C-alpha cells in the first residue's frame, strides 16, 4: 500500500521561510520521481516542483528562486523548502510519486493527504463557540448546533460529543466576514423527543492556535 | 505555457448513465495526459494515464480517449462513487498544467428544505453582536433563495451564505444564513423572520422568532 504522508505547514509571516516533508512507504521511493502539487482556495491545481530519480529538480518560474526541492532517500522523504513566500503561495501542498519507470515525465499517482499552507501578516486566533440553540411537536426533528465564530486562519475541525455523534451532522464550510475573520457553523438534525434527555456537545478545535473548546448546547 | 480546457464546467448524471468529459490541449501533448479524480475534501486519485491506460484498481467502467490535442474520460455506468471533480493533467512538458476540473453531481429528485431559525446566544450579545442563524437542511437542487426580514424589513447586505457538498446518503444540499446585527440594532427590533424559496416548497416557508 502506497502511502505518501505530507508534515509541517502552518501559518507564516510574508518573506518567511518553511520547509515540507512527505513521508513515502509502500514503495522503493528511490527509483520513483516525485512532485510537489499545490491547490489554491480557488481549487485550481498548480505544478509546484519536481524532482527525478537522480535529485534533478524542475519548477516553474513562479517558484523558481524560492522553494527548493529535496530528497533523502534513506529515509524515504521528500522536501519542499520555500523561503521569501508570498501571500499568492497560500494552498494545500500535495506531494506525488511517479510512474515506476523513474521518469519526472509521468503521470502523478498517488498523493498525500496535502499540508495546508497559509501565508498573512495576521497572527493566529481562536474561535468563540456559541450555542444555536433548539427550540417542540412530538414527533417533529430539531435542529441544534454551535456557531464557531472569529478565527484565522482555516482551518477548524468539529465534532459532536467527542465523535459519538456523527449522523445527521451538517459542518458547513468557512465564510470569510467582513472583518477578515472566518466563521462556519455545524449543526446536527435530533428527534424531538430527545432533546431534554440527550446531551450535545460540539467539540470545536482550532490547531493553528491551539484553542480547543468544548460547547454545550441546551434547548430554550 | 500549455492550456488545459475543460468541459463542462459542472454537470449533474443520474446512476448508471454513460457520461463522457472533455480535456483540450493548447499544443500537440502526445497522449500524455492523466486523467485524475478528486472527492470533496480528499486527495487526488489518478484514473487514466497516457490517455488510454487504466490505472491500478480502477473500475473498467473508465475509459480515456484521445489523441494530439483532444481527449476525453468516459465513465460507462455511472456510480455513486464516481462523483467529485474530475481534472485533467498534462506531463508532456514542463510546467505541468492541469485543466481546471468537472464538477459531477448525482441528480435526483426534487427535496423540500426543513427550515430552522437560531437567536443569538446570550453569551455572544454580552460580546456586542446578534448572530441569527437560519438552516434550510437536505433540499435538492442546490438553488435556494433566502431572505431576512427584521420587523417585516427585507435585509441586504449583512447576511452571508455556505452550502455542504452533496450528501452521501440523500445526495441532498445543506445551506446556513446568518445575519449579523450589532447587539444595539438588534434590540432595537422584535420580529426576526427567515423566508425561504425552494423549488421542493408550493409556496415560500418562513420561519420566525420575537426576540422577547
Ligand atoms: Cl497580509
Amino acid at each position: 500500500e502506497v502511502k505518501l504522508v505530507e508534515s509541517g505547514g502552518g501559518l507564516v509571516k510574508p518573506g518567511g521561510s518553511l520547509k515540507l516533508s512527505c513521508a513515502a512507504s509502500g514503495f522503493t521511493f528511490t527509483n520513483y520521481a516525485m512532485s510537489w502539487v499545490r491547490q489554491t482556495p480557488e481549487k485550481r491545481l498548480e505544478w509546484v516542483a519536481s524532482i527525478s530519480s537522480g535529485h534533478t529538480p524542475y519548477y516553474p518560474d513562479s517558484v523558481k528562486g524560492r522553494f527548493t526541492i529535496s530528497r533523502d532517500n534513506a529515509r524515504n522523504i521528500l522536501f519542499l523548502q520555500m523561503s521569501s513566500l508570498r501571500s499568492e503561495d497560500t494552498a494545500m501542498y500535495y506531494c506525488a510519486r511517479g510512474d515506476y519507470y523513474g521518469s519526472v515525465y509521468s503521470a502523478m499517482d498517488y498523493w498525500g493527504q496535502g499540508t495546508s499552507l497559509t501565508v498573512s501578516s495576521a497572527s493566529t486566533k481562536g474561535p468563540s463557540v456559541f450555542p444555536l440553540a433548539p427550540s417542540s411537536t412530538s414527533g417533529g426533528t430539531a435542529a441544534l448546533g454551535c456557531l464557531v465564530k472569529d478565527y484565522f486562519p482555516e482551518p477548524v475541525t468539529v465534532s459532536w460529543n467527542s465523535g459519538a455523534l456523527t449522523s445527521g451532522v451538517h459542518t458547513f464550510p468557512a465564510v470569510l466576514q467582513s472583518s477578515g475573520l472566518y466563521s462556519l457553523s455545524s449543526v446536527v438534525t435530533v428527534p424531538s423527543s430527545s432533546l431534554g434527555t440527550q446531551t450535545y456537545i460540539c467539540n470545536v478545535n482550532h490547531k493553528p492556535s491551539n484553542t480547543k473548546v468544548d460547547k454545550k448546547v441546551e434547548p430554550k | 505555457e500549455i492550456r488545459m480546457t475543460q468541459s463542462p464546467s459542472s454537470m449533474y448524471a443520474s446512476l448508471g448513465e454513460r457520461v463522457t468529459v472533455t480535456c483540450k490541449a493548447s499544443q500537440d501533448i502526445n497522449s500524455y495526459l492523466s486523467w485524475l479524480q478528486q472527492k470533496p475534501g480528499k486527495s487526488p486519485k489518478t484514473l487514466i494515464y497516457r490517455a488510454n491506460r487504466l490505472f491500478d484498481g480502477v473500475p473498467s467502467r473508465f475509459s480515456g480517449s484521445g489523441s494530439g490535442q483532444d481527449y476525453s474520460l468516459t465513465i460507462s455506468s455511472l456510480e455513486y462513487e464516481d462523483m467529485g471533480i474530475f481534472y485533467c493533467l498534462q506531463y508532456d512538458e514542463f510546467p505541468f498544467t492541469f485543466g481546471s476540473g468537472t464538477k459531477l453531481e448525482l441528480k435526483r429528485t426534487v427535496a423540500a428544505p426543513s427550515v430552522f431559525i437560531f437567536p443569538p446566544s446570550d453569551e455572544q450579545l454580552k460580546s456586542g453582536t446578534a448572530s441569527v442563524v437560519c438552516l434550510l437542511n437536505n433540499f435538492y437542487p442546490r438553488e435556494a433563495k433566502v431572505q431576512w426580514k427584521v420587523d417585516n424589513a427585507l435585509q441586504s447586505g449583512n447576511s452571508q451564505e455556505s452550502v455542504t457538498e452533496q450528501d452521501s446518503k440523500d445526495s441532498t444540499y445543506s445551506l446556513s444564513s446568518t445575519l449579523t446585527l450589532s447587539k444595539a440594532d438588534y434590540e432595537k427590533h422584535k420580529v426576526y423572520a427567515c423566508e425561504v424559496t425552494h423549488q421542493g416548497l408550493s409556496s415560500p416557508v418562513t420561519k420566525s422568532f420575537n426576540r422577547g
